[PDB]
């Protein structure tokens, strides 16, 4: 008995220091939330991230790994720095904390057995680590100037056995330079030594470059005044001379900083070249292996590759890449968002270019030896809070929006463009059904391509399905849409989105066209280049929108919870109060859109959860004021009636309740904040009611439950959650708590679980848990159970 | 230079003042609850800021960046900045909001990707592109001690508290949710903390005559309590989606002619102390959806062809200003003299200094400067021994050509330095005071500190 | 004056309290804290009976321009309040040329 973790969809931060990769080993380890996720590009299978390693508390910013060595530092919000050591080949462990800087940590920069930490409270910490024991000692504490300075991005060399230097900018014009000299434990004669010249403004990108012939390198910056410079250094014997003791003419740029750093150790740095022609300011400076080339990111999402000019001596660039025009989600004129970090690396002779986008979602690049260039499938995810969960009503493609109205619409891939099975099939986001200005709270589903949705105003939306997304999905996702030749064509592609369009003021500028896969299910891509993957990063934002179709009133606020009737005619929804008034429930009819007169006033605070019966008969009703009933339905005018009810369930308020299956004869259970689960068994001998069986208690309150479609061995299965993020895995039959297990807190989201759902579509065996948490995290779990 | 005002918007919401009394006030336009429904309330949604803030969904940092890049690429290079806020009461919005808002706006300029709002004003404060502080709009509902606190905090420098007429009838029958005399006390309150503070006016409202509307804006600028450093009017207009349209279609409401309104204007603007800065008379208007009312883009153009004819001309700050520099030095001027005047204004003594041309009423710059009371400090700063507070430093003085044998080519740069010796002058021998204290932009923080101030919270302030 | 219905929910006054609904974990409650709200004055207003010393004249007295005047005088008010009181309160009115 075992499980397997199908997914795992989290985003990126909006920082710079935040991306990382270990060159030997290729993994991509970025921060993200509260965690540090890891991912790896190179593999045939186009998984994506794979495990993300908990421990801090408040959000990463800086992550740095040891440059060829068994460490890495991570630092966060919280004002605290973490030590991490490979504990498995592709997994690591804290190992040390740091209890120093009440205020927090800016800048990060580490060489072996170095620390480099920049606390905000404009103070400069260089740590040394032990012989033997692995605990990095404090070396020094320092200061650049107190009260006007605070530091921005740091960086190392080692120009020595024992001889360092180390480069400081921020909030000035000027590029400090200190050097210092190694001892036992301790640095000795540590102080500024050089203030560089420059630009007129905050000095943002440092780069040392690796020493080929020894002693003489180039250092590289580049400063909010859009322009980048050049800085070359020099050892003794090999340092530029004529400036002392010669008639020479001294210009007022082109002065020579020289500094006996000890008895026997000279530099000499000098002023190279100028760099300009940007649009905004740079944000990343990376260097290169085997060329004297760079890669600049601006605030304007475009790419350059800078290159040396063997003709004319000033660099001129190679590549422009990022052409498209894009600004936040919805585009009017120009381009925005930015690039805010950067990795460059190549496997064989594929370059490859990965910067972090504006909605976290991760850009690459590869290419061919500098001259033809082609996107590969990248990640996307939620950036905020995750509410709701949905299913689709067959047991496939589910909906999992978030608090940043960025709606998702995933799907497995099983077709490997091979006309056959994928080996080990990999799940990926295959449509963004809706964006607009409000959170879009909930959102439910009543047929396979037809959903309901509300965020924070006082209405209900019902949404379509356009052509494109169909035959992508039966061609990829690939499993039969019946009749789906009835829907009419739809467009891709709106300047402003409040929802996608379903009508003939516009079209779809995508013809049909099998690019590549054609070996499944040929010609039932909907007019579009048929691709290799899922849509692509640049596809997602503007093309892959659902239109919507009705609109419906009735509430007196914001939209709080709904739900569907089995016979996918009625539904019923709720609004959020705490007024007797407010506190009641409205119905509508699918085939009308209509609201029905009589009301349904039983509570005086919110309306929690709204659940139907197994069958369309009866309405569960629970709220936070621990008091819960069932209403009766009539089947003639579908109008409703208060049949059962109970006022005294628990003490704390209560947060989710589950039905059962028609099978075991109409049980349905109760969580409340009393971190008591409460199980409501029907009884009519004495009185026809219904009656309490058992309840178990835990040490924290739990947060949702949900119970399996069906039963397995005379026994059905129960999922319950906590706040603290854990889950419990449950067997159970009438009075009997057989637990199953509860899951590992090394997989578990570490903050408070929202939504828990069980799937129906078994397929391969087994069967499909959904997963959304407040920790900007949505995941898949697979039960393989025997 | 470069002095710039970059507008910005909120997310829509409701001011809670409805709850109690059913209603937005009569005269507010549109809102969510109208059929615009993606707009804040009093705008349309169809000005230009509210086209830019549509496009981002109403994000600050967008909007920001956006309008700061099309005014550079336009012509101008800016290094100064003032932040105002619209729509509604932002005041109302829970905590987290406000505090993400304010801490995007700051690292829109200052270039920061932190978070701890200290540290992001910390850093704003050693920063390029200067902020010269922020324009909140509130209600006299929300300007208690717990708020003031937090605008004090956030960096904000003047209010606009509007209160739209004196007479008690007039409070409950246009649905607005606070009785008239407690604006004096939050006035009273609000002064004492170094805010300037700025009111809005209209002259025509339902039950409301010629007469009333004379004698209210007389006791406005007469009474102590009233007497405020600026002003706005607000001329009624009636939009068709308003709760002024209905009375128009029930036949309960009628509008002044051309001549009645132009001869009021007339006679108000004769009466303006030298010390409050009419904004504006001829106000912004969406245009074609009014239904009553008269033309508004022209009113001064006429105004001053009045006064021309009766006589006693404007004399507010904005028609005597001469700019920081060559807006009207085709002539050189005449005599230059110092003008200090004294007054009572809720509660405490106040003096305004000015550095003027008295022969033709020109105006080159000035200084504001508060004694604090005992009975409305409250400031763990104010309330520990006798301090004056200058609510407001102004030096368009910072012109190169003078009157009366200007410098060569220092040309005023030690001008402002004059004022400043001037107002420690009475404050070491008039108030007798023992701590003086200077309210500024973040942005600002190191023009006053050059001088000898320090910094203490969110002041800076220096003994004697 | 009144006008306080929204449609799609119960509203107008008398009894309707809220528009900004909001949470808390530990059932928070009450705007308590603003003072001086709805310039409506809080119970009935008060009645208008007349001292003992004073006198019982008849006054009259006109204006600047001479175009309206005032009287004054004592009515005798039924207050429906109580069908057997009656108050005597001192009022004027207003008349024109
Ligand atoms: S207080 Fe302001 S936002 Fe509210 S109704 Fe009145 S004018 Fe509109």
């Amino acid at each position: 008995e075992c499980i397997t973790p199908e997914a795992i969809f989290i985003g990126a931060n909006k920082q710079t220091q935040v991306s990382d990769i270990h060159k030997v080993k290729k993994i991509v380890a970025f921060g993200a939330g509260k965690t540090i996720a890891l991912w790896d590009p190179i593999e045939p299978n186009n998984k994506g991230v794979y495990a993300t390693l908990k421990g801090h508390e408040a959000e990463v910013t800086c992550v740095r790994f040891v440059p060829d060595s068994d460490f890495m530092v991570s630092a966060s919000e919280d004002h605290h720095v973490k030590i991490w050591k490979f504990t498995d080949y592709s997994h690591l462990q804290c190992i040390q904390t740091i209890q120093h800087y009440s205020k927090t940590i800016v800048a990060l920069s580490a060489l072996p057995s170095l620390i480099s930490v920049g606390c905000a409270d404009g103070t400069i910490s260089i740590w040394r680590q032990n012989i033997q024991n692995d605990e990095f000692g404090l070396a020094h504490e320092f200061t650049i100037k107190k009260g006007f300075f605070y530091p921005l991005c740091l960086s190392l060399s080692k120009v020595e056995e024992k001889k360092y230097l180390l480069a400081i900018g921020g909030t000035n014009v000027n590029v400090f330079i200190a050097s210092f000299i190694l001892s036992d434990s301790g640095i000795e004669k540590c102080r500024v030594v050089a203030e560089l010249e420059g630009h007129e403004d905050w000095v943002k990108s440092l780069a040392f470059r690796h020493q080929e012939t020894p002693g003489d390198y180039l250092l590289c910056s580049g400063s909010q005044d859009r322009y980048i410079r050049l800085w070359r250094i020099r050892i003794n014997d090999l340092i530029d001379d004529s400036e002392e003791d010669s008639k020479k003419l001294t210009l007022l740029s082109n002065k020579q900083y020289k500094f006996q750093i000890d008895d026997e150790l000279r530099v000499g740095i000098n002023f190279e070249a100028l760099i300009m022609g940007h649009d905004d300011w740079i944000s990343s400076l990376q260097w290169h292996e085997s060329r004297l080339q760079l890669l600049a990111a601006t605030a304007d999402t475009s790419l350059m590759v800078w290159e040396p000019d063997e003709t004319s001596g000033i660099w001129v660039c190679s590549l422009r890449l990022g052409e498209m025009s894009s600004k936040g989600a919805s585009t009017a004129t120009g381009s925005s968002g930015g690039f805010w970090s950067c990795l460059w690396f190549t496997h064989e002779r594929m370059d490859f270019f990965l910067t972090n986008g504006k909605t976290g979602s991760w850009r690459m690049w590869a290419t061919k030896d500098n001259i033809i260039c082609d996107q590969r499938l990248g990640i996307s995810g939620a950036t905020k809070d995750v509410t709701d969960i949905a299913w689709s009503p067959s047991g496939e493609y589910l909906l999992a929006t978030s608090l940043d109205q960025t709606t998702r619409l995933f799907a497995p891939w099983i077709y490997d463009a091979s006309g056959r099975k994928r080996e080990i099939a990999t799940w990926h986001e295959f449509s963004r059904p809706q964006i607009h200005g409000y959170d879009m709270i909930c959102v439910e589903t009543v047929t396979d391509t037809r959903f309901v949705s509300g965020g924070d105003e006082k209405i209900l939306r019902s949404f379509d399905l356009p052509k494109g997304v169909a035959g992508m999905l039966q061609k990829f996702v690939g499993i039969q849409f019946e009749e789906k030749s009835e829907m009419p064509d739809s467009a891709t592609v709106p300047v402003l989105g409040l929802s996608n369009k379903a009508g003939e003021d516009d079209a779809n500028e995508d013809d049909e066209e099998e690019e590549g896969g054609n070996k499944e299910t040929p010609d039932i891509t909907d007019p579009l280049s048929l691709l290799e993957c899922p849509p692509m990063e640049d596809q997602l934002q503007r093309h892959l929108l659902w239109p919507e179709v009705e609109k419906l009133y009735g509430h007196g606020f914001e939209i709080t919870c709904l739900d569907i009737s089995p016979d996918q005619k009625l539904i019923a929804s709720a609004c959020r109060s705490n007024n007797v008034q407010n506190a009641v429930i409205r119905i509508f009819s699918t085939e009308n859109w209509l609201e029905i007169k009589p009301a349904l006033p039983f509570h005086s605070l919110t309306i929690t959860r709204l659940k139907f019966s197994k069958d369309g008969k009866f309405l569960l009703s629970v709220c936070r004021d621990r008091k819960w009933a069932l209403w009766e339905r009539n089947m003639e005018d579908n109008t409703f009636e208060l049949r059962f009810k109970n006022e005294k369930p628990h003490t704390r308020i209560i947060w989710d309740a589950d039905w059962a299956p028609l099978e075991f004869g109409n049980v349905f259970v109760t969580a409340s904040r009393d971190k008591t689960v409460k199980v409501w068994r029907h009884q009519k001998e004495p009185a026809d009611d219904y009656v309490l069986e058992a309840s178990i208690k835990h040490t924290k309150a739990v947060t949702a439950i949900s119970i399996h479609d069906s039963m397995i061995r005379e026994k059905i299965l129960i999922s319950v959650g906590l706040e603290n993020g854990e889950i419990y895995l449950y067997s159970y039959t009438l009075g009997k708590f057989e637990l199953i297990t509860q899951l590992n807190e090394d997989i578990t989201p570490a903050d408070k679980i929202t939504r828990l759902r069980w799937s129906h579509l078994k397929r391969n065996g087994k069967l499909f848990l959904g997963v959304g948490s407040s920790d900007l995290s949505t995941r898949i779990y697979s039960l393989a159970y025997e | 230079s470069g002095i710039a005002v970059v507008a910005v918007m909120c997310k829509p919401h409701r001011c809670p003042h409805i709850a109690y009394t059913g209603n937005i006030c009569v005269y507010c336009p549109g809102g969510p609850d109208s059929d615009f429904e993606y707009s804040t309330q009093s705008y349309t949604g169809y000005e230009p800021t509210s086209m830019r803030a549509i496009r981002a969904r109403y994000d600050p940092y967008e909007q920001a960046r956006g309008r700061v890049e099309q005014l550079k690429q336009l012509g101008h290079s800016i290094d100064k900045v003032e932040y105002v806020l619209m729509g509604g009461t932002f005041m109302s919005l829970p905590k987290e909001y406000r505090e993400d808002f304010i801490v995007k706006l700051h690292n829109a300029l200052s270039g920061f990707n932190g978070n701890d709002i200290d540290e992001a004003i910390l850093y704003s404060q050693q920063s390029l592109t200067k902020c010269v502080g922020i324009t909140i709009e509130t209600r006299p509902d929300y300007c208690t001690q717990t708020h003031l606190d937090d605008m004090l905090k956030y960096g904000c420098t003047r209010l606009e508290i509007g209160v739209q007429s004196l007479y008690e009838d007039v409070a409950r029958d246009t649905n607005r949710g606070h009785t008239v005399r407690s604006v004096c006390e939050t006035f009273a309150v609000s002064k004492d903390a170094g805010y300037k503070v700025v009111s809005h006016m209209m002259p025509d409202l339902p039950n409301v005559g010629m007469e009333r509307d004379i004698e209210q804006f007389k006791e406005y600028f007469e009474n102590p309590d009233f007497r405020t450093d600026g002003l706005k009017i607000y001329p009624t207009l009636v939009i068709r989606g308003t709760g002024l349209y209905e009375l128009w279609k029930t036949g309960r409401y009628k509008s002044y002619s051309a001549n009645a309104l132009v001869d009021l204007v007339a006679r108000i603007l004769a009466l303006v102390p030298p010390w409050t800065r009419i904004y504006r008379v001829q106000r912004d208007i969406p245009m074609p959806l009014v239904t009553s009312g008269v033309d508004n883009g022209n009113l001064r153009e006429l105004a001053l062809a009045r006064m021309k004819d009766l006589g006693t001309t404007c004399r507010d700050v904005r028609t005597r200003e001469v700019g920081i520099q060559e807006v009207h030095h085709k002539v050189q001027p005449d005599q230059v003299e110092l003008i200090r005047r004294d007054y009572y204004a809720n509660g405490g003594w106040e003096t305004f200094l000015s550095y003027e041309d008295p022969k033709k009423d020109i105006l080159i710059g000035l200084l504001r400067l508060r004694k604090a009371s005992k009975k409305y400090t409250y400031r763990k700063e104010f309330t520990s021994q006798r301090t004056s507070i200058v609510r407001e430093l102004h030096v368009y003085g910072s012109v190169v050509p003078l009157h009366s044998r200007d410098p060569r080519k220092f040309q005023h740069q030690g001008f402002g330095t004059l004022l400043m010796e001037e107002a420690e002058r009475i404050a070491k021998e008039e108030h007798g005071s023992e701590k003086i204290s200077v309210i500024s932009g973040v942005g600002v923080r190191n023009y006053y500190g050059k001088l000898g101030y320090e910094l203490d919270g969110p002041y800076m302030s220096k003994r004697i | 004056v009144g006008w306080g219905k929204k449609e799609t929910q119960f509203r107008g006054k008398g009894a309707r309290a809220m528009e900004r609904e909001a949470l808390a974990s530990l059932k928070a409650s009450g705007l308590v804290g603003n003072q001086l709200r709805d310039p409506t004055m809080p119970y009935m207003v008060d009645t208008g009976d007349v001292t003992a010393l004073d006198s019982h004249e008849i006054t009259i007295s006109w204006r600047g321009d001479c175009d309206y005047f005032a009287v004054s005088s004592v009515e005798e008010v039924p207050d429906e309040d109580d069908e057997t009181k009656s108050i005597k309160r001192r009022a004027f009115r207003v008349f024109s040329r």
